[PDB]
């Protein structure tokens, strides 16, 4: 397999808004979940070990051992049979404190059609102005359906200068985040999805571009959605990918 | 105002 391919052709959508995704068209898309088994934040298989999320995930635990991933599901509760759970052996955080973490599985996922890593940007590299992207997850809907279930929405990327206008973010988003969503609201990552993809189609494949992190409010007029910006952050991953 | 988008959240007065 390939990284960026899903083996299920995903449904151009005509999460808040958005859409029910096809089942396993987004395979890097992780479930983190406590120990206890409750699911709190979304991430993205990019190695058979390692899965990208976002640091504040983390903040209730500094023990990997109460964290498990969630491979190759679908639905948030009653998770289908060959769905894959493993355990997370060590947590990474980036060392400049920004909102991006590793997790490494203590034992690698095993690469199947439903299960397939994600592809990492060149390093610093930046999504032009207005680029067609996609977030996914279970978080928050908002009534706009589709609770409990992977959800998808087809997002414009907004270049930083005009994101952090005053009747916008009004300066709040630094040259490590990217912005995403539909100015005139009613689209966005919700409560739930921290931690996420946010992919772009580029030739034949999706390169995970951001991480999804925070935003005022959701799906708000005037407040699209802020992700960490992940080729910032591209040589870090691979030196801990490549040491551990 | 900014919030993080965990469930739960964690919220700040910006």
């Amino acid at each position: 397999f390939d990284c960026g391919k899903p083996q299920v052709e995903p449904k151009k959508c005509p999460v808040v808004g958005g859409c029910v995704a096809h089942p396993h068209s987004w395979p890097w898309q992780v479930s983190l979940r406590t120990r206890f088994g409750m699911h709190f934040c979304g991430g993205t298989l990019i190695s058979p070990e390692w899965v990208l999320t976002a640091a504040h995930c983390l903040e209730k635990s500094p023990r990997p051992s109460s964290y498990k991933v969630i491979l190759g599901a679908h639905q948030e509760v009653n998770l289908e049979p060959h769905v894959q759970e493993i355990e997370v052996s060590r947590l990474f955080l980036e060392p400049t404190r920004k909102d991006i973490a590793l997790l490494k599985l203590s034992s690698p996922a095993v690469i199947t059609d439903k299960v397939i890593p994600a592809c990492l940007p060149s390093p610093n590299y930046v999504v032009a102005d207005r680029t067609e992207c996609f977030i996914t997850g279970w978080g928050e809907t908002q009534g706009t359906f589709g609770a409990g279930l992977l959800k998808e929405a087809q997002l414009p990327v907004i270049e930083n200068k005009v994101c952090n206008r005053y009747e916008f973010l009004n300066g709040r988003v630094q040259s490590t985040e990217l912005c995403a969503g539909h100015l005139a609201g009613g689209t966005d990552s919700c409560q739930g999805d921290s931690g996420g993809p946010l992919v772009c189609f580029e030739k034949d494949k999706y390169i995970l571009q951001g991480v999804t992190s925070w935003g005022l409010g959701c799906a708000r007029p005037n407040k699209p959605g802020v992700y960490v910006r992940v080729s910032r952050f591209v040589t870090w991953i691979e030196g801990v990918m490549r040491n551990n | 105002g900014r919030a993080y988008k965990s469930k739960p959240p964690i919220a700040f007065p910006d």
